């Protein structure tokens, strides 16, 4: 999922 | 001895600037080269342009615009009125580019020497000044920013990571809402944050630079600063270990929050300014807080990189133009002796070629 | 007209 | 040259  | 050098460059009220026009919506500072102020004299609106290399001779021009933003490097000004955008080379007295939007632009900013970013209620666009380009949509705004005042937009050096920032009131505090967008993955991530910046940072033993995203927030939990690598590391690189540290707010600054960030890649230091005038410096690599103090009694509403010193320059509501940078001959002995952190002192000394870690 | 008069 | 406030 996450960008970070 | 202070690890920073603090200066006042100008008082805008000494140039006849009405303090009613010293504010976020009428005063812009897209770089350290120019300050632009929209004013009314009688019926005529005008723009006052202060060349920071010749500040006692400002240029005044009649305008009919609701917003003026000067190019970071050249006397080229972007002006808008509702959906109408026009770009002028001032010295050539010439209209370089014009565009009519189909939505109002609630915020815009130069993101590079030749690209303007436009934020509407619904989306973020980039408009290049090269050739015949028109605006190109980068992404649609996330619903978590709906209703926010948009206060910033920035990107990484390659324009692959885009960050929109808004604020609003929730539970009687100012809450930041950020939208981080990956141009390559076409995905957004909503983040609670108040001020942020990207930076390039080359880790020891890595052949390529890392792209780091740094943001500060005053959340429900308290103030926090994060430094995280975005993207897949370049091939052959170690990943940058993410950092998270406290951002301090004294008891009497119970309603303060972070409003600006600039990062020096000369010193690998993060400058953070709060709404109510506190300055913080953090080490970019570790997140260690180096210094905090207060530099302004008035709120600071706009900043830019201060290129000559790789610091931060800003304007407060009084119209003081103020800057902070690393004091290169004091920062290392400050860290060794006042912070009592030789480890950091030694690292910064060799990492950024600064004097003072000959004795620890 | 033009947003700036030069 | 200038001094911070604290």
């Amino acid at each position: 999922l996450p960008l970070l | 001895i202070l690890p920073i050098r603090f200066q006042e460059h100008l008082q805008l009220q000494n140039l006849g600037i009405n303090p009613a026009n010293i504010g976020f919506s009428t005063l812009t500072m897209e770089s350290d080269k120019f300050i632009c102020i929209r004013e009314k004299v009688g019926e005529q609106a005008q723009v006052v342009i202060i060349d920071m290399n010749d500040p006692s001779n400002p240029i005044r021009r009649p305008i009919s615009a609701d917003s003026a933003i000067m190019n970071p490097a050249s006397k080229v000004i972007a002006l808008k009125a509702g959906k109408t955008l026009q770009i002028f080379n001032i010295e050539m007295k010439s209209k370089m580019k014009a565009h009519t939007m189909t939505d109002d632009v609630t915020f815009w900013k130069w993101i590079s020497l030749n690209t303007v970013a436009l934020v509407t209620d619904n989306a973020v666009y980039h408009w290049s000044m090269e050739g015949e380009s028109q605006p190109v949509k980068m992404f649609d705004r996330h619903s978590s920013l709906a209703g926010c005042q948009i206060i910033n937009y920035r990107t990484d050096a390659k324009q692959k990571w885009l960050l929109l920032t808004g604020i609003s009131a929730q539970q009687n505090r100012v809450v930041g809402a950020m939208q981080l967008y990956s141009v390559d993955r076409k995905v957004s991530q909503p983040i609670e944050g108040h001020a942020a910046s990207f930076a390039q940072f080359k880790m020891e033993g890595n052949a390529e630079e890392s792209t780091l995203f740094c943001f500060a927030v005053r959340g429900q939990a308290g103030g926090k600063l994060h430094i995280i690598e975005v993207g897949t590391p370049p091939t052959g690189n170690q990943p940058f270990p993410k950092k998270a540290v406290d951002v301090f707010f004294p008891p009497e600054a119970q309603n303060d929050f972070p409003v600006a960030m600039q990062i020096s890649e000369k010193h690998d230091v993060v400058f953070l300014i709060t709404k109510y005038g506190y300055i913080h410096l953090y080490d970019l690599e570790t997140g260690t807080c180096i210094y905090m103090n207060r530099i302004s009694g008035e709120t600071i509403f706009v900043t830019a990189p201060h290129e000559a010193t790789a610091g931060i320059i800003g304007v407060n509501r009084k119209g003081q133009v103020l800057s902070v940078c690393v004091e290169e001959e004091n920062i290392i002995p400050y860290i060794t002796n006042v912070l009592q952190n030789p480890d950091l002192a030694l690292r910064m000394a060799v990492r950024n070629n600064l004097a003072g870690a000959e004795e620890l």
